[PDB]
DNA sequence: CCCCCCCCC
DNA sequence: CCCCCCCC
DNA sequence: CCCCCCCC
DNA sequence: CCCCCCCC
C-alpha cells in the first residue's frame, strides 16, 4: 500500500517461468556482476551456484523449486535486481517475479520499462508479455474476501 | 401540498445574499435555520465540491450585505465587462472542465437582476415536470428524492433511452438564451429580459460568448431555465422523460416511439446549436441495469464494534477504501465520494472512544510504516475534486479526537518522502495549466503547515502568469508564513505580475475589471491592514525609482493610486467600499495567523 | 522550386472575380485557361460537390464584374448584417452538416477585403510547411501531389498519431480568429483580424458561433487560422502533416507523443477547439493503408470495345458493387470514383457512340434491369452525390446516351417509387434535411418529372423551413406546368415573404433578411415579365393592396420593396443586378426551364 | 502482379508514382499478416525493371527526380522505409547496389541520403543515443553503415 | 485544358 | 548461373 | 500460538 | 439542523 503512493496508474510486470528457466550461472552475475564473473571460483556467489547445481545432477536450467532454500536464493537474486533498479531512482513493489510499478506520466512507464528490459536481457530473464497490464485510477481490485469471510 | 413546498424552496433560494453566501461557491444547506446572521466562519454547515470554505468564502461579504444595501451601486444599466478567474479542473484522468469564477462586481450585477426578476424563473420551475436538477441539491431535496422523482417519470417503459449533451456548459452560445426563452424568430427583431440577461452573463467573461461561466449557482440556475424551456417544447409534442441538467432518460416501448422522440429532439439541438454526445447514447432493455446500489457499501462496517481491536479498525478502513475504489472502476458513480461520509458516520454510530480514534489514524506501524490517514491523503491526491471532501473528513475526525499535530506530521512525512514526485507534478500542472491540481497541493501545504517542499526561489516561481488567483493567494500565504523570507523579493514578482497583466488591456481599463482581481483584492486588503510593512513597501518602490503623488506611490501595488486609474471606476469603487469596511474575501484564520487547524 | 509553384497558385486564386465565379459554390478548375472571359453556359469546365452548375452559378454575376467595378460600392464601415441560406446536408447516414450560403452582398464584401489584404494570407501560406489542404484542390495540385507531400513529412516515423478536431467549422468561435492571428492577450485591447471577424459575422446575422461553411472564402479563412496553429507548433520543433483539421504526427518514442499531445491540447484549450477523441488512434509500423485505389482504377483493364454491350452492362453493374463495398471497408472516397472511371474507361477504350446509348438505355425484358437506373438509384443514397451523378450523365450524354432515353428512365423510376419518394419528401421537410429535398426536386426539373407531385403538393413546398434552392426548384416545377394557375402560387409566395419579414425590425431591408436568393429569383422573373404583370395586378387587387408611386405596395413589387429599409446598401446592391439583367439562376437555353441537350 | 500493366512507354512520373504506391501496398499487406510482403518490395522492383527493360537514363531520373512541387524522391522514400526495420539493411543496400548497376548515379544516391541525414539530424542523433543506452546493436549498425557507404 | 479519376469542413 | 521474388 | 482464514 | 451518506 505504501509503496504504490503517488500513482495515478500502476504497471504490472511478471517474469515468465522464472523459477524453472533461471540460469544458475546468472546468480553470480546478479550478486557480483556479469563483467566481474568472467574473471572464477571459490567466491560466495560462485560456490552458491555449485551447491545449487549439485542438487539437480549439475544441471543449470532452472532452480529446484518446492523448498524454502530455493525461495531464499531467489529472493537474494531478485533483491540485487531491486538494488540495481533502486539505484536508478525507480520505486515499485514486487512479490517474487510479479512487479507493480506506480506512475503518473507515460514518460515514467517508458523509462522504467527500458531499464527493466535491460536487466532482463543481461541476466537471461524473460518478461511474460501476456500478464503485462496498466491499471488506471480508479483501480480495479477483485482480491476482496470481505463477502466470503 | 406539492405546489406549496415547491415555492418555499424557491422564495428561499432567490435572495441576493443567499446567492452569494452559498451561490458563488455552489454550496448547499440542508436546513433553512443554517442561514445565521453570524459569520459562522469556523464550522461548516453547508458543503461544496469546489473551494475550501475555511480559506475562501463569502461570510464576510455576506455579513456586510445584510447590514448595507449595495443595489445602489448596480441600479444603473450598461454593466461593466469584467474578467473572471479562469480555473480549470479535471473531468477524467485524461479530460478537463473549465470553471470561470466571475468578478464579484459583475456577479452581483447579475445576481440582483435574477432576483429582481425571480418570477420569470420560479413560475417556470414549479410548472415544469421533467427536471430533477431544478432543486440544485438544496434544502431537503437530496439525491434519494431526485431519484424518486425520476422513478415516477419512467413508468410504462420496457426500454430506456439515454442522451448527453456534449460540453453543454462550455459550448453554450450565449445568444441561444433569447432563442430558447422567447423564440428564435422573436429575438431577430432588444432590451428585453432575455436580452438583458445575455449581456449581463457575458459581462462576467469579458463579453465573450463561447460558453457560460460555470462554477457557481447562478450559472446553474440560468442553465436550468434554458433547459426547462427545452422541456416545455417537448411537453407540447406530448413526450415524457426525466432530465438532470444535460442528461435525459426517455422511456419507451416501441422502436418508433424512440425514433419519433429522437427526431424532434435533434430539431431542438440543431435550432439552438447543441451537440449530442454520441459516445453516451445507449438504450437499456428490460431487465434494467442499475450499477449504483450503495447498499453493500453503506453496510461495510456492519459487523465491527467499538470493542474491536484498533488494528481491526485500521485494516477494515483500509480494506473499505480499496472496496469503493474498485466499485467506481465497475461504474458505481460516486462510490469514492462515499468513503469519507461513511467512515465518519460509522465511528460516530459505533461510538469509538475519542482516544481510540486518535490511535486508529495516528498509528504508524513500525513494521510496515502503514498509517491509514496517510492512505486517505494519498487517495485524495488522485482526484483533486476530492480536496474539500478530504479536508472536511479530517475536520470531522479532528473534532473526534485526531491530533491536529499528528495529522500535520503524517502529511509532512508524506510530502518529505514524495518530494521528488510532487515537484515534478507541480512543474507539470504549471506548464499545462491544471489549476485545481496545483491548488490542492498548495492548499494542503498551507493547511498542514508544510515548509520543507519548496525553497524561496521555487516559491517565487509560482508567482507568474498562467496561475489561477486561488493558487497565487495560497502561494503568497506560503511565502508570508516563513518569517525568514524577505518580503522585498515577493513584492518584485507580484508587482511584475500586476504590470504584465495590466499591459494586455487598454490603458484606460480599471484594474478591478481585469484579470487577477481576486489576488489583487487579497493583496490590497493585506496591504491596507499593513501585513506588508508600509516601510518595507517604500523600500521596494525606491529600488524602481517610482514617481510619487498625493495618492501615494504610482505603482500597481498602491491601491490608492489604482483606485482612480481608468475611465470606468464602477468596479474599483465597488471593491473600494469593501476595503474601507475591511470586508475580506480570503480568511486570515482564527488568530489571523494563516494557520487553519487547531 | 516548391515556392515557385505556390506563388503562382495564390496570385491566381486571390482575385475577387475568381473567388465568386468559382469560390461561392466552391468550384475547382484544373487549368488557368479555363477562366475564360466568355460565359461558359454549356461548359462545365469546373468541378464542384454542392450545387448544379447548369442551374445555380455565378457566370452572369462574374460577367458583370469583368465590366464594372464594385469595390467602389463596398468601401465603407460597419457592414450590414445579412441572413444567409441555411442549407443542411448529411455527414453520414445518421449525421448532418450545416452549410450556410451567404448573401451575395455580404459575401462580396468579405471577398474584396481578403483580396485587398491577400498579403496577410499569401505570406503565411507560402511559408507554411505542414498543410496539404492549403491548395484548395486547384490547378495541378491534385490528390496524388498532396499525398506525396505528406509522405516526406512522415519520414523517421515508426508510429503515426491521428488527431481530428471535433465539429470544426460549426463550433469555431469567431472571436478566436484574432486570438490565433495576433495573440489572445493582445486582443483584450480594430486591425486586420479584428475586422475579418466582423465581416464574417455579418454573413450569419452577427452570430459568433461557427463560420459560414460551403464556399472557398471560408476555407481560406479556416486555413489561415490553422496555418497559425502550425507556426505555433513549428516553434516547438514539431513536425506533422495536416489537412484542414486532421493531423498525422509521426514519432518513435512515447516521449514525443505525450510531448506533442500536451502542447496540442494547450493550443486547443486556448482557442475553444475540441478534440474528437473517438478518431484518436496510433498506427504502429507496418502502417495500415486502407485507401489504395489501385484495384479500382484497373477494374476495366480487361474489357474492350469488341466486348458485348451486355458484358459492359454487367461489368459496370459489378463495378458499382465493388466500389460501394470498398467504401464500406474504409477505402474513403471509393464511391466518388465510380462516375469518373466509368467515363474515363468508355472514352479510353474508345466505345462507339451508338453502343453507349444501348449500354445505358437497355431494358432487359427478363429482369427490367437498366444500368443507368441503377446509377441513379445509387445517387439517391447520399445526396452529396447529386452533382457527381449529373456531371456523369452530362458526360455519357455527350458520348451518345440519348437525352430522351435518360429522361424516360428517370421518369419510370419516379413512377415505380411514388409511394417511397413522397414519403421521403414529406420527411425531409419535417426535419430540415433540405439538401435531400433539393436533390429530388432537382432531378424532377432536370429530367422533366411532371407526374409525381400534384398542384396542391407543390404549393405545400412554398413554406418556411425550406431552403431557397429547393424553393426555387419547387417554383420552377410549378411554372413548368401550364395548366396550373399562377394565382395560387403567388398567394403562397406572398404569404411566405410576408411571414418571414414579420420576424425583423420593420426597418430591416428584405434583401438583408433570409430568403434573399428566392426573393431575387422571384423579382428577376417579375421584371422579366415571366410573371405576367397583368396576372400580378389581378392578385394584388384581390388582396385589396394599395397602389403608390412605385407600384402596388406588396412584397411582390420590387420597386416598392427596393427602398423600404433603414439601411438600403443591400437592396441598392441587388437593384443594380436586376437592372443590368444579371441572373443568379439559369432559366435555360430557351428560357423554358429545360436543361437537357 | 502489381506492375504488369505498366511498361517502358509510361512516364517516369507514372513509374515513380506506381513504385511509391507499391511500397504502401506491401507495407499494408505486411500489416495484414502477409508475412514477407515488405521483403518483396526490393526484388520485384528490381526485377520489374528488367522485365520491362526501362532505359538506363530513365532509371536515373526515376530514382533521382526531385519533384519541384513536392520535393519527393522515391529513392529517399525507400531509404526511409529501410530505417523502420534494421533487418532491411542488406535488402536496401543490395537494392541500391543493383539499381546502381542499372544506371542510378551513386553521386546522386549519396546526395539524396546526405539530404535525409541533414533533414533529420536532430531525430537521427536522438535515435543513436537511444540505441547505445539500450544496447540496440543493429539499429546503430545501420546508421553507421549508411554513413560509410554513402 | 491536355493522362486522368480519391482526403474535409 | 539459367525467371525470379516470401517461412525462422 | 493466541477471531484468524488469500499472492509466486 | 435533526440514521443520514451518491447525479452535472
Ligand atoms: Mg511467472
Ligand atoms: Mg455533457
Ligand atoms: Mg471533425
Ligand atoms: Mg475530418
Ligand atoms: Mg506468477
Amino acid at each position: 500500500q505504501t509503496l504504490l503512493y503517488g500513482g495515478i496508474k500502476k504497471l504490472h510486470l511478471d517474469l515468465s517461468n522464472f523459477y524453472h528457466t533461471l540460469y544458475t550461472h546468472s546468480i553470480p552475475w546478479m550478486i557480483d556482476g556479469k563483467s566481474a564473473s568472467k574473471q572464477r571460483k571459490k567466491g560466495f556467489s560462485n560456490t552458491l551456484d555449485t551447491l545449487i547445481t549439485a542438487c539437480q545432477y549439475d544441471e543449470t536450467h532452472g532452480i529446484p523449486t518446492g523448498n524454502l532454500l530455493s525461495r531464499i536464493i531467489t529472493e537474494l537474486y531478485m533483491c540485487h535486481f531491486d538494488k540495481q533498479m533502486e539505484y536508478k531512482k525507480f520505486v515499485y513493489s514486487r512479490y517474487v517475479d510479479d512487479f507493480i510499478f506506480p506512475f503518473t506520466f507515460e514518460n515514467e512507464k517508458q523509462e522504467f520499462l527500458n531499464e527493466f528490459n535491460l536487466i532482463c536481457r543481461e541476466n537471461n530473464l524473460i518478461i511474460n508479455d501476456n500478464k503485462t497490464k496498466v491499471d488506471n485510477f480508479p483501480f480495479v481490485d477483485k482480491s476482496s474476501k470481505s463477502d466470503i469471510f | 401540498s406539492m405546489k406549496k413546498e415547491f415555492t418555499e424552496l424557491y422564495d428561499f433560494i432567490f435572495d441576493p445574499i443567499f446567492l452569494v453566501r452559498y451561490g458563488y461557491y455552489d454550496r448547499s444547506i440542508k436546513n433553512k435555520k443554517m442561514n445565521t446572521a453570524k459569520v459562522e466562519l469556523d464550522n461548516e454547515y453547508g458543503k461544496s465540491d469546489s473551494f475550501y470554505f475555511k480559506v475562501f468564502n463569502m461570510e464576510s461579504f455576506a455579513d456586510y450585505l445584510r447590514s448595507h444595501d449595495l443595489k445602489t451601486h448596480f441600479n444603473g444599466k450598461k454593466p461593466l465587462s469584467t474578467d473572471p478567474v479562469y480555473f480549470n479542473i479535471p473531468k477524467n484522468i485524461e479530460a478537463r472542465r473549465q470553471y470561470k469564477m466571475p468578478n464579484l462586481y459583475s456577479y452581483m450585477a447579475l445576481n440582483y437582476y435574477i432576483c429582481d426578476n425571480k418570477k420569470e424563473f420560479i413560475e417556470v420551475f414549479i410548472d415544469n415536470k421533467f427536471s430533477t436538477s431544478k432543486f440544485f441539491n438544496q434544502l431537503n431535496f437530496d439525491y434519494p428524492k431526485t431519484q424518486e422523482i425520476t422513478q415516477t417519470l419512467l413508468y410504462g417503459g420496457i426500454k430506456k433511452l439515454h442522451l448527453d449533451l456534449s460540453n453543454f456548459y462550455h459550448t453554450l452560445y450565449t445568444h441561444s438564451i433569447p432563442w430558447m426563452i422567447d423564440g428564435k424568430s422573436a429575438s431577430k427583431q432588444k432590451k428585453g429580459f432575455s436580452n438583458t440577461l445575455d449581456t449581463l452573463i457575458t459581462a462576467c467573461q469579458y463579453d465573450e460568448t463561447h460558453g457560460i461561466p460555470t462554477g457557481n449557482l447562478l450559472s446553474r440556475i440560468i442553465t436550468e431555465l434554458y433547459m426547462c424551456h427545452f422541456d416545455k417544447q417537448m411537453e407540447y409534442k406530448k413526450f415524457v422523460y426525466s432530465r438532470y441538467v444535460d442528461d435525459f432518460i426517455f422511456p419507451f416501448t416501441f422502436e418508433n416511439e424512440k425514433q419519433e422522440f429522437l427526431n424532434e429532439f435533434n430539431l431542438i439541438c440543431r435550432e439552438n446549436n447543441l451537440i449530442i454526445n454520441d459516445n453516451k447514447t445507449k438504450v437499456d432493455n428490460f431487465p434494467f441495469v442499475d450499477k449504483s446500489s450503495k447498499s453493500d457499501i453503506f453496510s461495510f462496517f456492519e459487523n465491527i464494534t467499538s470493542t474491536n481491536s484498533n488494528d481491526k479498525w485500521i485494516k477494515e478502513i483500509s480494506n473499505f477504501i480499496d472496496y469503493c475504489v474498485n466499485e467506481e472502476h465497475l461504474g458505481n458513480k460516486g462510490a469514492i465520494k462515499c468513503i469519507f461520509p461513511v467512515i465518519t458516520n460509522t465511528l460516530k454510530q459505533k461510538k469509538v472512544d475519542t482516544k481510540n480514534i486518535d490511535n486508529i489514524f495516528s498509528k504508524r506501524n513500525m513494521v510496515t510504516n502503514f498509517n491509514v490517514f496517510e492512505k486517505i491523503l494519498d487517495l485524495s491526491l488522485k482526484d483533486s475534486r476530492l480536496t474539500n471532501k478530504f479536508l472536511t473528513f479530517f475536520e470531522n475526525i479532528n473534532e473526534f479526537g485526531f491530533s491536529s499535530l499528528s495529522a500535520s506530521n503524517i502529511v509532512k512525512k508524506y510530502f518529505s518522502n514524495n518530494s521528488k514526485g510532487l515537484k515534478e507534478k507541480i512543474d507539470h500542472y504549471r506548464k499545462n495549466n491544471f489549476n485545481q491540481e496545483l491548488y490542492q497541493i498548495l492548499l494542503y501545504m498551507v493547511v498542514f503547515e508544510i515548509d520543507d517542499l519548496l525553497n524561496q526561489e521555487e516559491l517565487l516561481n509560482l508567482i507568474d502568469l498562467n496561475i489561477d488567483d486561488y493558487s497565487l493567494i495560497l502561494g503568497t500565504i506560503l511565502y508570508l508564513k516563513n518569517s525568514s523570507y524577505k518580503l522585498e523579493k515577493l513584492l518584485k514578482k507580484i508587482d511584475q505580475l500586476f504590470i504584465n497583466t495590466h499591459a494586455n488591456y487598454d490603458v484606460k481599463t480599471s484594474r478591478m475589471a481585469e484579470k487577477l482581481w481576486l489576488f489583487r483584492y487579497f493583496f490590497y486588503f493585506l496591504n491596507c491592514k499593513n501585513i506588508f510593512s508600509q516601510k518595507e513597501i517604500n523600500s521596494y518602490c525606491q529600488s524602481q525609482n517610482y514617481n510619487s503623488g498625493q495618492n501615494g506611490y504610482q505603482t500597481e501595488l498602491n491601491w490608492n493610486y489604482i483606485k482612480g486609474q481608468g475611465k470606468d471606476l464602477r468596479a474599483n469603487n465597488f471593491f473600494n467600499e469593501l476595503i474601507v469596511k475591511e470586508v475580506w474575501l480570503i480568511s486570515c484564520g482564527e488568530n489571523e495567523d494563516f494557520k487553519y487547524l487547531n
